[PDB]
């Protein structure tokens, strides 16, 4: 029969139409560029406001000093403070046969940084984002459930089992974690602060709900083969790692996206960092030869963006340039072309 | 015995056989079998980078939507089969009394059925008797043959007496019948009713889909039923026609499979190079798998699953869902609906809506499509006179004065015999009505136009028995008794028909009519007195475009009626050749006639036809018209229906058996060596062909030989064409020089012509129905082809082209970030996003932007898409959709994808982009950052390739952004506590709680819509095209 005569059915719907007259494209480009310049300038302000420090300490064992604080190469430290550094930072190696090549880095904070300070470790060329690497952890076995053999997640397969025993932190993430132990204290030398840090409230809040202490009897389980060295007798009822308490496991388990990643170890938020000379002692357990690249430690603050990355501010400036480069070409070509 | 059901076999599935046939129909394709084999390879352990139920999940959803659309349409099919199937069948009870009201399902071998009037016949029956005493019955073939002549269904004489219920209780016998072959006019059957030999002729052969019109009841001995009849065994499967947009979807998917295997070769060869170069520095993966080619195979599968969504699953199900919805939107159109015949412009093939937008070679029937099949009696060359303005309506009152002046008019008995011929000699059947008039069962519309043309002057034809007397109704007198003595029927090569009549005074005279070249050769006309006037008024009628016949009479004496009654009676007993001996006899008495005059009924062109043909020719379409008419009348048609403009070339070709090389080669010479300006020589070119000349032209020796002069003209008209060369013209043009056709008819001789085009069109309305069923679009009138073809061709072609092309863009622009991340990681095969927003992207968020582009996108308004038919030429030539524009939209996908990847690498540099505490944006927070940014660039490009877009597309283009931004805290807050996506722990707090996440969503999508937005502003202000100008006119 007769189809209905609604506005929808007869393709007669109400429709505004975007006409690209230069009376509505030129104010769009002038408006977009003129609204992305204060935020691009504002975010380069809040991306150069941070005052970080980054010391590559990979070549501290072979490039060592072992007797006194000698000077550092220029290619390692990348400081970006507000004031200027008077005395360039030194470092040395120590070996007390228990620390096994701990590394005293010694840096000079030029002015008292006022924001909350955060000490990371940067690792370059560590593919933490491999397909066989963001898997290979049993999710139940880090929830604390005593999962038996052959009920484990098989993604742990090479670090899954051992001599008729299972590995409690199975898989590729839990094994081979960054075990260089930073000193909890920034040791203020020449009587400035003797500055304390914490390794608490470091991980994600949802990792501290998902990572729970285990329920195994500590005799069926065995530690993974790389940090079998810190547990040479094996797991016992006393030395067993409480994962909910550890809180550096669960910054390494939260795998970062890239081969060039920071990972948080230490921070302080309730006190400023004064302008003295500090030293930090870093026990070199984690070899370079395992992964490929460098391993610095980072002493940074936060801005609007996280730390010193001007790429989003200049990435607003390329937009506010290209909305005022073609916003002038498409006005010179609006006046001089019908001229 | 165990016969089938009563349904026309347009069936797709059955309730048990649904799964192998439907899964073979979907999994016989390429873009569903690809995801079947990636889902089957994806079940290998430690190989799936995403999940298993991701790809088998969304492939399962696509198969459920395909079974939803196919299930709805085949349930509508079976609903029509219940509209035909449920029919009342009064069937005889062998045990108890009279015919009972049963359903169809009690029909078997040799069933005796009584079915009433104004309701369809169930199946093939044999007439034993009817309500008429002879046993013949009146019926029309609405579904069988298309010709609306009511058949005189004769019966066998020895069985016609069985009428009552008491009669056919001792009546049964075996009927060895014809084999079930589809010979319509051939039957062979025997019968032993009472151990007597009864032969069966094909005359008592009421077929399946007939509708009984005028009896009280008819009987029937059923022979064949189910799928065994002569109407349901030749049920054409109508094989599906791949359009001009989806052959290039086939090679377009071949192009994406090419770039896929390029990505997996570059990617996995990169995995061998890095996985064997960095072997010292990747000992924290424990890659002691010694099969390096085995890990090349496994990782090859990780990338063949990882990149596999570049080809989309929800395109070919989305294309068919859009194109069916365009088929719905065309069918629900007021401007395509002709309310007088009440036909709601249904589209039989929903997959060819795009095909409306490239049509170059529209073919057409003249009879009924252009000329409406209403035979109005316009003029008559009477007594060697006509109106020489046109005043034949007023001149006909001077014809009344020509009869009423009986004492002084020589012409008055001659016009008495004229009105006698167009009041008595016919093959039509009169029909009493409920009103105070009479309506004619027209066996021939020419004859009904003659008898009704006499009835306009007070000659009401009273009912005439075939073996009795008749009377008339004259206007001046009261009533006049005439006689049915002898009839001489019409034949093709005879080109005439005659009759022998008895006036009531005893003067038995001959009255003959027919074509000019036969009646104008067997005549005297009182030493050719009214022959030159007959010639020049035929040429007047050949100057006006009217269907014209000629009229004559002669005399029979008593001895010629006696001896010719003998030779005519024993000449009519022949069953060997009924059309040969009766016509040799029927021109033994057709010597030396006396010519009377001519008749001229008009076949008026329809309401919008010349404006339609003119505007279709302005759209760059080479409209042809195929007919069985002669030369000068069809040149008057094309001159009157805008096919033939003033001073057009008119290449006349009226050849013979071997006259081909003269006009064909010499019109190749005058078509090539006579090279005029070729712009005004093009638009003033035509070709007028005889179908007998065309009969030796549609042949593989001389086919392209005719196509070189055929394709050059603007409006090729063909004349006197047998209906086989309609289909040979359609196949001739689709086979060589493959353009996009369209064919129109309204008769059952057009089914081979409509079912062979690139898009067939049938015309409903008048006495034909086989065209509007066996078409791709059923259309009320020929004027609807203008707005449908131009308007909905441009609409459907642009909208489906940007819908398909945008869909390839959006899947390229998401999963190409999966390719650019292969360089970021260790060439591993790491999914950036979590497994289920992968399967929610191309199924659940960006499924609405291709839909509202494919349906609700007015790229140019219809009020000035048909005021400039030149715009149809830009859709016709092949703009808006190609392989070149396809790689333009892919590489727009690569640029937008790599700008999201590289931009978000440099924003989230070390992962350290948070200000909440010292926590870092991990893998998955960055993963939904590039996922969200890729959504905003994808519906940003969707917001830039739409125009005239407000209503149901502000629910789609920002509705997908806002629907994702609402869906993601709900999914990634509720669903990780269900062990289904344990990768979104804290990702809501570390993306939506981020400072730098919304900043990336603000500027970085703008940083690709600079190239998009300024390319769009550049190509409609400083380098425009035609439609870019017309969009503001
Ligand atoms: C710190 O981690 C490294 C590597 O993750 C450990 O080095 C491995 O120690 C085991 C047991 O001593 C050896 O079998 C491996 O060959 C070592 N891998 C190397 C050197 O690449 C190291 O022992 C850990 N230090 C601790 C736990 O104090
Ligand atoms: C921050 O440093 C000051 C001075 O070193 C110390 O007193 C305070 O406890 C520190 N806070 C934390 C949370 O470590
Ligand atoms: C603060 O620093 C001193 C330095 O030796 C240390 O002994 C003390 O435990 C620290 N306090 C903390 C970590 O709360």
């Amino acid at each position: 029969k007769k189809p209905p005569n609604t506005a929808f059915r007869q393709q007669r719907l109400k429709a505004w139409q975007p006409i690209l007259s230069p009376q509505s494209v030129l104010p769009l480009l002038i408006f977009v560029a003129c609204i992305f310049t204060p935020i691009g300038i504002g975010l380069i302000v809040s991306a150069t406001k941070v005052q970080d420090l980054t010391i590559d300490y990979s070549h501290c064992d072979t490039k060592a000093s072992t007797t006194a604080f000698e000077d550092i190469p220029k290619k390692y430290i990348k400081y970006h403070f507000k004031s200027k550094v008077e005395n360039k930072p030194q470092w040395r190696l120590t070996e007390n046969e228990n620390g096994e090549q701990s590394c005293e880095l010694q840096f000079e904070i030029p002015n008292d940084i006022k924001k909350s300070i955060f000490i990371y470790y940067k690792i370059t060329n560590f593919y933490q984002n491999h397909r066989r690497y963001v898997q290979s952890f049993d999710t139940k076995q880090i929830l604390g459930e005593p999962i038996k053999k052959d009920d484990l997640d098989t993604s742990c397969s090479p670090i899954r089992s051992r001599e008729d025993k299972i590995i409690y932190p199975c898989g590729l993430i839990a094994n081979s974690m960054f075990n260089d132990t930073f000193s909890q204290v920034l040791s203020g030398i020449d009587d400035t602060e003797d500055y304390n840090l914490t390794n608490k409230h470091i991980s994600w809040s949802i990792d501290r709900h998902r990572f729970k202490t285990t329920k195994y009897n500590a005799s069926d389980i065995v530690p993974p083969p790389n940090w079998m060295k810190k547990y040479p007798d094996g797991y016992t009822d006393e030395n067993l790692p409480d994962i909910h308490t550890w809180e550096e496991f669960q910054v390494w388990m939260r795998t970062a996206a890239f081969p060039k990643f920071y990972k948080l170890t230490l921070k302080n938020e309730s006190a400023s960092l004064p302008k003295g000379k500090y030293q930090m002692n870093i026990e070199l357990n984690y070899p370079i030869s395992l992964f490929g690249g460098t391993k610095s430690f980072v002493l940074t603050t936060n801005g609007a963006i996280g730390g010193r990355n001007m790429s989003l501010g200049v990435l607003y400036l390329i937009v506010a340039g290209l909305c005022a480069l073609f916003g002038i070409i498409f006005l010179v070509k609006l006046i001089f072309q019908p001229r | 015995f165990g016969y089938s059901d009563n349904h026309i076999s347009t069936t797709k599935y059955n309730f048990a056989t649904f799964l192998p046939k439907f899964l073979f129909q979907e999994f016989s394709k390429y873009a569903n079998l690809f995801f079947l084999c990636t889902s089957a390879i994806q079940q290998v352990p430690h190989v799936s980078p995403t999940n298993r139920y991701t790809t088998i999940g969304t492939l399962l959803v696509v198969l459920i939507v395909s079974a939803m659309k196919e299930c709805i349409e085949d349930i509508k099919r079976a609903n029509s089969d219940k509209e035909l199937n449920n029919s009342t069948a009064e069937i005889f009870s062998e045990a108890h009394d009279d015919f009972v009201e049963k359903r169809w399902i009690d029909i078997r071998v040799g069933d005796i059925i009584r079915v009433k009037s104004e309701e369809p016949i169930p199946a093939d029956t044999i007439i034993l008797s009817s309500s008429e005493p002879e046993g013949l019955c009146y019926i029309e073939t609405a579904n069988l043959d298309g010709e609306t002549n009511l058949k005189i269904k004769q019966s066998r004489v020895e069985t016609a007496k069985f009428i009552d219920v008491k009669t056919l209780k001792n009546m049964n016998g075996k009927v060895v019948s014809e084999q079930p072959n589809s010979s319509l006019y051939t039957y062979e059957g025997t019968m032993t009713l009472n151990d007597r030999q009864i032969p069966l002729s094909p005359d008592q052969m009421i077929l399946r889909g007939a509708t009984l019109r005028n009896t009280a009841w008819i009987f029937g001995l059923v022979i064949f039923t189910g799928h065994e009849t002569k109407l349901l065994r030749n049920a054409t499967a109508t094989p599906i026609k791949r359009t001009a947009v989806e052959k290039i979807i086939n090679r377009q998917i071949i192009a994406l499979f090419t770039v896929l295997i390029v990505l997996i070769l570059i990617s996995s060869i990169g995995n061998v190079i890095m996985s064997t170069a960095d072997a010292k520095h990747l000992s924290y993966l424990y890659l002691e798998g010694t099969n390096k080619a085995g890990l090349f195979f496994k990782d090859f599968l990780t990338f063949w699953i990882l990149f596999s969504n570049l080809v989309p699953i929800s395109l070919f199900v989305t294309v068919e869902l859009i194109k069916y919805y365009q088929a719905f939107m065309i069918g629900s159109d007021l401007d395509l609906y002709y309310e007088k015949t009440d036909t709601p412009t249904v589209v039989r093939t929903s997959s060819l809506v795009e095909e409306l937008g490239q049509i170059e070679y529209i073919f057409s029937d003249k009879t009924g499509t252009l000329t409406r099949n209403i035979m109005e009696f316009k003029s008559c060359s009477i007594a060697g006179h006509c109106y020489i303005g046109i005043e034949v309506g007023y001149r006909k009152f001077d014809d009344l004065k020509k009869k009423l002046n009986d004492p002084s008019d020589e012409d008055s008995p001659i016009i008495n015999d004229f009105l006698t011929l167009l009041a008595t000699c016919h093959t039509v059947i009169p029909e009493f009505q409920s009103d105070g008039s009479i309506k004619y069962q027209a066996a021939s519309p020419d004859e009904g136009a003659l008898v009704q043309g006499g009835a306009d002057l007070g000659y009401k034809f009273i009912i005439r028995k075939p073996n009795s007397v008749t009377v008339l109704l004259e206007e001046t007198g009261e009533e006049k008794e005439y006689q049915l003595l002898n009839i001489c029927e019409f034949n093709s090569t005879r080109k005439r028909m005659s009759a022998i009549f008895r006036f009531p005074d005893g003067s038995i005279k001959l009255f003959c009519k027919g074509a000019d070249t036969v009646i104008l050769e067997r005549l005297d006309d009182e030493a050719n007195q009214y022959v030159e006037a007959t010639m020049r008024h035929l040429e007047d009628y050949a100057s006006e475009g009217l269907r014209t016949l000629c009229l004559a009479m002669r005399d029979i004496s008593e001895g010629e009626y006696e001896e010719w009654n003998s030779i005519y009676n024993e000449a009519a007993t022949t069953l060997d050749n009924r059309a040969e001996k009766l016509d040799e006899a029927a021109n033994l008495i057709e010597k030396n006639l006396i010519l009377i005059g001519a008749t001229a009924i008009e076949d008026k062109l329809q309401d919008g036809v010349p404006e339609t043909i003119h505007t279709l020719q302005e759209a760059g379409i080479k409209i042809w018209v195929l007919t069985g008419d002669r030369q000068e009348t069809a040149i008057n048609i094309g001159m009157s229906c805008r096919l033939l403009s003033e001073d057009m070339n008119l290449l006349i070709i009226n050849e013979e058996t071997r006259d081909d090389t003269e006009r064909n080669l010499l019109e190749k010479i005058n078509a090539l060596n006579e090279h005029q300006l070729s712009t005004h020589d093009m638009n003033t070119l035509a070709l007028v062909i005889d179908g007998k000349s065309l009969g030796f032209a549609l042949e593989p020796e001389l086919e392209d030989y005719l196509l070189t002069v055929a394709k050059l003209c603007k409006a090729v008209i063909c004349c006197r064409v047998s209906p086989l060369q309609k289909a040979l013209v359609v196949k001739m043009v689709k086979r060589k020089s493959s353009s996009l056709l369209l064919a129109i008819g309204d008769g059952a001789n057009d089914v081979s012509m409509i079912q062979a085009a690139h898009v067939g069109v049938g015309i409903s309305g008048m006495e034909g129905m086989q065209a509007a069923r066996s078409a791709d679009i059923a259309v009320g009138q020929f004027k609807f082809l203008k707005k449908l073809l131009l308007v909905h061709g441009s609409w459907s072609y642009q909208r489906i082209s940007v819908a398909i092309l945008y869909s390839f863009y959006k899947n390229t622009a998401l999963y190409m970030t999966q390719f650019w991340y292969v360089f970021a990681n260790a060439f591993s095969g790491q999914s950036i996003m979590e497994s289920w927003t992968m399967s929610f992207y191309n199924l659940f968020f960006t499924v609405w932007p291709p839909f509202v582009i494919g349906v609700f996108d007015q790229f140019v308004s219809s009020r000035l898409l048909e005021r400039y038919p030149q715009l149809y030429k830009l859709g016709q030539k092949g703009q808006f959709f190609s392989v070149y524009i396809f790689w333009g939209w892919i590489i727009n996908g690569f640029f937008h994808s790599a700008i999201v990847f590289i931009g978000t690498i440099l924003i989230y540099r070390y992962g350290f982009a948070l200000n909440m505490h010292g926590e870092l944006a991990d893998h998955w927070s960055w993963g939904v950052t590039v996922y969200t940014t890729s959504v905003i660039i994808v519906l940003g490009k969707a917001a830039l390739v739409t125009n005239q877009w407000t209503k149901f597309t502000l629910i789609a283009i920002p509705g997908s952004l806002l629907f994702w931004l609402i869906f993601f805290p709900i999914y990634a807050s509720i669903f990780p506590h269900a062990n289904i996506s344990r990768e979104y722990y804290g990702v809501v707090k570390h993306t939506y709680g981020s400072g730098v996440f919304w900043l990336t969503l603000i500027v970085l999508p703008i940083f690709a819509l600079v190239r998009d937005f300024l390319w769009k502003y550049y190509k409609r202000m400083y380098e425009p095209e035609t439609y870019h100008v017309i969009q503001e006119m």
